[PDB]
């Protein structure tokens, strides 16, 4: 229902803001979704053509 | 192929595994959602992630990991953290009540109500790997879960998987920095598993890492996050040979054979260099000889044990980046030349070298700095007997008047377990000295 | 000895015998053994170590006692359920069964 | 990891009321039980002390005990008194009369039936009960008698479950009872067997801390209860909130109890500073440790300088890493080796929590099993023998079913505990 | 052609049939009301529905099933439910008084006076069917009409329908939890008919189904609806071979003769996988080998009995979906190597394979995730003797004092019937043990 | 599938009045008789307790009986009193005199013919009679005597039909009668012989559950009958409403009566809480089971911890999970083996009804064949023996022609009942 959807969105917002302002863990501080700010070399790696199965 | 299974035990294991897996995801371009959106440098369906990530019908790259802890704090915060989608809801299992730094409690009472499910999940993971290299178990023996449940898991894995490789990244109680008081008891009691069911036991004590970070990374305040990032860097350096291409590719058994001279002489210290800060990095030309010398120095070492008090038995070097084999050859030549570090007489070569093309990946927002080349040494040496001869001395001082033994004996463990562990450890110092003795 | 073994430390390092799993858990088995197929009712909280030790015999298994000094040994009997408090009378058991 | 709490006597009831005030303030709970916190970390482990009704109201899992219904009325009418369950208050027609015999054998023994009924209800409702919690005073009648009777009949039903007691040890310098040594002696020998670990509170030391450190002009029972409540909330910081180096009550017992009889700790809190010096104090963890090991900062009136620390535990809270929680422990261990014990390397365990108490950016709670803890046991021992030799104030106890043999056994057990403490203090490697 | 008349007895059977029909109608494209769209002359272009539904004299589809209950609540709920128009007004036999969990009441007093009417309806169904493969009975042995009346109905079906296959799916008392006190009596007495007058009987105990839902479907509070949905999934997997195109067609007689070595030994233990929740599903690569391993694991078992404690005798694996002989044979070869599972020496083959191309369907509101492939095992193994031992030990405990026997006497049975039931169950355990013995 | 009810005497009529209040409220029936519900399920099985009239009225299938007519004005003066047929009211001029002899042999006999005529009318109009229900008190004259006579004649033509009897066993502490033991003893053997099952409701226990659990200040006879009415409404819930695991009176009798003479049960209802404690309660099975199996919840003043549960039945009503309603029972059986008889495994039968009572989301009724039922029969047996030893108040029973032997015969039968309960309690495997 409309009220249930608003409550669900409110809980989602609370879950998102769980770690904003003097309530935050070391995991939250040092473990973020910052995958877009990493420059990684990807021209060296195993091509892995030969495999087996049973 | 080349798959490897990572099992993290206890709070220390989970904390290390968090950094290890974020660094692996940054290596392989995998988001916490677990996808590969678009990469021009990546070839069509290139799979260098197969060692640590398994493909899923959803296109996801699920880690080949198993998190354990007898209480759900770290497990729940990981389940609600950034990598919710990356990590399976299973494979990240927890108990309900902690071991409370009790080896007996974690090995006989609380560990046994979850070790069965741990083996079930490990078997499920191993069924998906057709080229399983081995298991890396990350734990600290100074705790309850990591000691007891870790030992139980290793003992069961030995019979469940035969002669598969075991690599135990163990955090012993450091000579001065140490949290628990029953920590010497836990470390001494967990010695049998590390002696028998672990093929290679690598040292990652906290005090040496603290000294390394304060003296070389020039940050007044590193933390468990920083030490776990360094440990993850070490693990990635070890596994890079089987992950990516390189001039000299070495596998788990490949360095196992070269590093283990005798059936249980497999407790090995760890070192890594160049560990460098952002300001430090871009003013030095980090030559291969310089970084190798920094590795062999006893200040850039991740284990608090001075090598000058022992004989080097076998050193395995893992180079990453643009290293040419002549640089490492000259490093070996000058290392054999220099006298303040001494090798054992019966091991003339005593050196294994593995060069990997891809350099280490910096983690901005963490602590490391981008470097064109790096090297991690795993060294079996007789100097590691000092930490054993200190921990057993602490055990004797604690156990002389039966202090803190009622907690252990009330959890279904016999009193003779302490004596058996003490005798086994004593034989460990004895045969370390024996192999260190000249012919 | 000088190096304590898995048998010394109380855990089996050998593959268990599987004929002890082949053997059925029959009421004849319980009548001859002593006990009942009724699951043990233990005064325990659900999903606890006390309940698991009271209900399963693989939880409290211990291979040997102490050091060995103070055709190999094989196990495979600890896998199953703890036995009930009741005793199975023989008269409730059939000596023969109709089959080929 | 559930902790089910109980309060005994008017002292214990007031201390527990203040403790629930502090816990509700920390977890964002109104007196009506509704939740208005700023983060979901409160509701993540809110279960540890509170239970949620199907209507969302959070009710403490506490059981209140007093033979006088006036204490129940006062607690219910307190500022946070509407929080507790109305049926969780248990009352008698006549008070304990400040008599251990009345509180343990005749009047308290009658009401423990309903006490155990509600206590077992709450304890079973827990998904996985980590432990029991008790707050009382050994100088009174209801707290000393009924509290020990409850712990005795709860140990029989939950053998391996952890047993917290916060017993207010009375002192002659703050004496306000003359059956004080009788009750203390009769309760110590019960707490020795029935409590896995128990740390003591002295109003003398609480008053001294308030006067010299907080510099309160008129310190009150409210202030003392607030101090005890803050530290009793901090002892479960790792249980209720995620941290770098987690710990639990069983972990505290394992790392603080070397021998089963030696579980009487001396405790403290930090940081503490006066109202006029809050802005001048540089809150660094080195200062935290200095105040933590300061003798005057201990909330049990016995100087650690006359004894040695069997074990110590420092539960740090706040944004902070591991070297301020281990390297200064190394510093104090090295520069106070005479104040510690040689045959126990690493006397001090450190635990880290990521959520400090509100109003502070970092704090620490200290729990120390010092060998000087037996000085009070000495002094209460000769205090007890003073009246026991002259059979003074003994007819009240003997008229309620108790005998002189029980008194002799209690004194013998207390003396045995004292001797064990002294011999482990002066023992050599 | 290929019709299979479904029978539902008691509340358990009726609700299982309701959850089976909500699946069959949805899978074969029949609306819950049963009628066709107004514009379409024919509702379904093909006649794959023929086995479960018969089209009527208005064009719409009535199911080839009968509901039967001595109490009117469940059948009246079916009458007033969303399938009020799909089901025939007849073939929904209702009594005015239940059997009160009493086998004697269901078999000798109330059952006899309604069984002939039920057989009349069944005879009309069989006359409608032209290629009847057999009967598909669903009930619970712990109930009154489910056990006694189901037994009587099975006896009449055996005497009147020749050797026609009579597959049964029965809910047995659980090793841990039960909802009746006289349930052991009812199960013991029903095992008479289920031991002589049925071809293959399927264990469907609610405890193992609850465990399946809890550990896999992630339902914290599952119910009879979810249990019956899983049962309907199992039944659809078994029957779909004759309804959809498949690589290896398997029929009722096929898998009833490839399953039982002796007439007495016909009680089989069945499991279904991959039973996973939606969150589970997109994290695992549910391959043929993985689903086969999950099926053989006791975790995926639908019966609270551990097959590792017995010896397998005949496993019929029904695969659905994108499965391939490229992989099913490999999974079989690698699972025969596993030594937790183990076969009697006199049955080396022990495996039947039926591959169907149609993947499982999804019921609205159901907790079953959409899987590309699935597999259901029907396994006759000697480990099934455990539940029989438990149930007749409970019978012995209840029968030593002659407790509750007065109800059965008042509902019209001899105590010699109790004696013979106990003796025959003891003989059943004896020859289970004998056939588990080696040569 | 439909049952016909009878109320006997003052207590029985007043209990049945409010029982019909609850039934009509639950089925959406007006006090006048017209249907004013808002759901189809209310009218689906309304024929179980009601019969449709000429004008659409819904008349309860109820037979009202009393030798005293002075108290049958109140039954029609109740809010639902105008629901019953005028011709189902059977009266006599003079009261029973609190005399079992008068109520069973002299006054009741002249009044039993019309009562049986009404009952036969109801049975013949009834399509498939599920059973006869009776509500009466054994401490009275026309409740015990006339009720036992009624059930005795009912067995003469309906042997297999379920005879529910909600007998009100009078208690010594809440006693208001001196011929109480005489009437109870004279009625117990007739209850044993002529009742498929007979649950015992004790006024002391009703007063206690209203006084402590409900805590409401003034529970009168109406408030006592409210709980009995709720239990009657919940014992037949599955006959009138659909459920996941339904049942009926015969099915409960089969699962609760192991031997023909063991058909006396304990009643319990859940949830029951005070007004003040309403915010603080969680509405789930993990709270319903506690209240239901709680000692204080039984409506019989004999604590179930005396003996061991032969059989138990849990009629749950509302929105439940079937595995969570059965694993609670598995847990109690698993962990309370001392209070459950070993040679009868799986003593608890759980049944689920989808529709809960009106105004309640979820509830449960308890039926327990515990061996503690012998306790009430004892505590009235010593009273009866003391009364009989001195020939007290026997002329009031022998003036109706009833001889002194039947007292000894009733004593023998009642002692046999108590002895068989004790022997089955002490039986071993
Ligand atoms: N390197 C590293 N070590 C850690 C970390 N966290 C904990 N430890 C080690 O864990 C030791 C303390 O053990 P515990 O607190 O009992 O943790 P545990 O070993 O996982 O065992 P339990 O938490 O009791 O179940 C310390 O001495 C640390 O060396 C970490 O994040 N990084
Ligand atoms: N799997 C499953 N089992 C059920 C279901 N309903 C009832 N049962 C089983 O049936 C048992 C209860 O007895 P019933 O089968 O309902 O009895 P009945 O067949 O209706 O016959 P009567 O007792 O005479 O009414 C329970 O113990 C359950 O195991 C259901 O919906 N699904
Ligand atoms: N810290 C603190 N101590 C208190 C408080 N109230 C009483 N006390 C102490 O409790 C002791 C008396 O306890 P008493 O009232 O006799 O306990 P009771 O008989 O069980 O009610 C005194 O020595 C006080 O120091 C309080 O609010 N806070
Ligand atoms: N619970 C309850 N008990 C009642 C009620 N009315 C009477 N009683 C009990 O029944 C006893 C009197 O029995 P009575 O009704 O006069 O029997 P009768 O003369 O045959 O109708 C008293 O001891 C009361 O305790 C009532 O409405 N509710
Ligand atoms: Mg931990
Ligand atoms: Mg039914
Ligand atoms: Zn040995
Ligand atoms: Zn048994």
């Amino acid at each position: 229902s409309q009220a249930q959807e608003m409550a669900l969105t409110q809980r989602d917002a609370r879950f998102q803001t769980r770690h904003d302002g003097k309530w935050a863990t070391t995991y939250s501080t040092g473990y973020q979704d910052r995958s877009a700010e990493a420059d990684v070399c990807h021209k060296y790696g195993a091509k892995a053509v030969f495999d087996i199965q049973d | 192929m080349r798959e490897a299974i990572c099992i993290h035990i206890g709070q220390a294991g989970c904390q290390v595994g968090n950094a290890c897996w974020e660094l692996f995801c940054l290596e392989h371009g995998i988001q916490p959602d677990g996808s590969m959106p678009s990469d021009k440098c990546i070839g069509v369906e290139d799979d260098a992630f197969n060692t640590f990530f398994s493909e899923t019908g959803a296109g996801k790259h699920v880690p080949r990991c198993l998190f354990l802890d007898l209480e759900p704090t770290v497990v729940d915060e990981v389940r609600t953290g950034t990598y919710r989608q990356l990590f399976n809801p299973e494979q990240l299992v927890s108990g309900k009540e902690d071991a409370a730094n009790n080896y007996a409690r974690g090995h006989y009472t609380i560990g046994k109500e979850i070790v069965d499910l741990a083996l079930d999940r490990i078997r499920k993971l191993a069924d998906n790997c057709t080229g399983l290299q081995g298991f890396m178990v990350f734990h600290a023996v100074g705790g309850g879960t990591g000691s007891g449940l870790g030992a139980l898991l290793l003992e069961r894995l030995s019979v469940d998987y035969g002669k598969k490789s075991k690599l135990g990244y163990t955090v012993y109680p450091s000579p001065q920095v140490s949290t628990a008081v029953v920590e010497p008891y836990n470390c001494v009691l967990s010695t049998h598993s590390l002696l028998e069911h672990t093929d290679v036991a690598t040292m990652l004590d906290n005090e040496a890492i603290y000294d390394l970070t304060r003296r070389s990374l020039d940050i007044e305040r590193p933390s468990y996050t920083n030490v776990n990032r360094l440990i993850g860097q070490v693990v990635s350096s070890l596994t890079a040979s089987l992950r990516f291409d390189g001039a000299l590719n070495v596998d788990l058994t490949e360095f196992q054979t070269n590093l283990v001279p005798y059936p249980r002489i497999h407790f090995v210290l760890t070192s890594y260099a160049p560990v460098v800060s952002a300001e430090k990095a871009y003013h030095e030309q980090l030559s291969v000889a310089d970084i190798t010398n920094s590795v062999f120095e006893p200040a850039g070492m991740l284990t608090k044990c001075d090598p000058r008090h022992g004989k080097y038995m076998s050193c395995c070097l893992m180079y990453r980046g643009d290293v040419v084999p002549k640089d490492v050859n000259a490093a070996i030549a000058t290392i054999k030349t220099k006298r303040t570090i001494q090798f054992v007489d019966w091991c003339p070569t005593g050196f294994k070298c593995g060069i990997n093309y891809q350099p280490p990946t910096v983690v901005p927002g963490g602590d490391l700095a981008k470097v064109q080349r790096a090297v991690c040494m795993i060294a079996n040496s007789t100097a590691i007997a000092e930490v054993f001869a200190r921990i057993d001395h602490k055990f004797d001082l604690m156990y002389s008047k039966r202090a803190f033994v009622h907690w252990y004996v009330g959890e279904g463990m016999e009193e003779g377990e302490f004596s058996e562990a003490r005798e086994d450890l004593a034989a460990l110092e004895k045969d370390y000295e024996e192999v260190g003795a000249e012919s | 000895h000088c190096y304590h073994k898995c048998r010394c430390y109380g855990h089996d390092d050998t593959l268990p015998n599987y004929k002890l799993l082949t053997i059925p858990r029959t009421n004849n088995y319980y009548a001859a053994t002593g006990g009942c197929p009724c699951v043990p009712r233990v005064a325990a909280h659900p999903g606890s170590w006390r309940l698991k030790e009271g209900q399963l015999r693989s939880s409290t298994y211990r291979c040997g006692t102490g050091c060995i000094k103070k055709c190999c040994h094989h196990s495979g009997d600890q896998y199953g359920w703890r036995r009930g408090p009741h005793t199975v009378l023989d008269k409730n058991t059939a000596a023969t069964g109709k089959c080929d | 990891r559930e902790i089910v709490s109980c309060q005994a006597g008017q002292c214990g009831n007031q201390i527990g009321s203040k403790f629930w005030e502090v816990i509700s303030d920390e977890h964002g709970v109104d007196p009506t039980g509704t939740y208005q916190g700023d983060s979901d970390l409160q509701l993540e482990r809110i279960n540890v002390y509170f239970d949620e009704s199907s209507g969302g109201r959070y009710v403490p899992r506490a059981v209140l005990m007093d033979l006088e219904p006036g204490t129940m009325d006062s607690v219910r009418a307190g500022p946070y008194g509407q929080l507790f369950r109305p049926d969780n208050f248990i009352f008698g027609q006549s008070g304990a009369g400040n008599n251990w015999a009345k509180g343990h054998y005749t009047e308290g023994a009658e009401l423990i039936d309903s006490v155990l009924d509600v206590c077992r209800k709450e304890a079973e409702s827990c998904d996985c009960l980590q432990g029991f919690q008790l707050s009382h005073s050994l100088g009174g009648g209801t707290g000393s008698g009924m509290g020990t009777l409850l712990i005795s009949k709860l140990r029989e039903e939950y053998p391996d479950r952890i047993m917290m007691t916060f017993s207010v040890i009375p002192s002659p310098r703050v004496s306000d009872t003359v059956v004080e040594p009788y009750n203390t002696t009769l309760s110590v020998h019960q707490l020795v067997e029935n409590s896995d670990e128990s740390m003591c509170i002295d109003n003398e030391a609480l008053y001294d801390i308030c006067f010299r450190t907080l510099k309160l002009t008129t310190p009150t029972f409210g202030d003392l209860n607030h101090l005890v409540a803050a530290v009793m909330s901090g002892v479960t910081c790792c249980l209720r909130f995620p941290g770098q180096l987690n710990s639990d009550l069983r972990k505290l017992a394992v790392n603080l109890v070397p021998f089963p009889r030696l579980h009487f700790f001396m405790m403290g809190f930090a940081p503490l500073t006066s109202r006029g010096s809050q802005q001048y104090r540089g809150l660094s963890v080195a200062e935290l440790t200095q105040q933590m090991f300061d003798a005057k900062n201990m909330m049990q009136a016995a100087d650690p300088r006359h004894g040695r620390y069997l074990t110590a535990s420092a539960l740090f809270r706040g944004r902070m890493s591991t070297k301020e929680v281990d390297e200064q422990m190394l510093n104090v261990q090295n520069k106070n080796s005479s104040y510690f014990i040689e045959w126990i390397p690493n006397n001090i365990k450190s635990s880290i929590c990521d959520i400090p108490p509100k109003g502070l950016k970092m704090s620490v709670t200290f729990i120390g099993n010092n060998t000087c803890i037996q000085e009070m046991f000495r002094r209460v021992g000769e205090q007890f023998t003073g009246m026991f030799r002259r059979k003074a104030f003994l007819h009240w106890y003997t008229g309620e079913g108790m005998d002189e043999m029980e008194f002799t056994e209690a004194e013998s057990n207390m003396n045995d505990l004292v001797s064990e403490y002294q011999q482990y203090q002066d023992a050599t490697v």
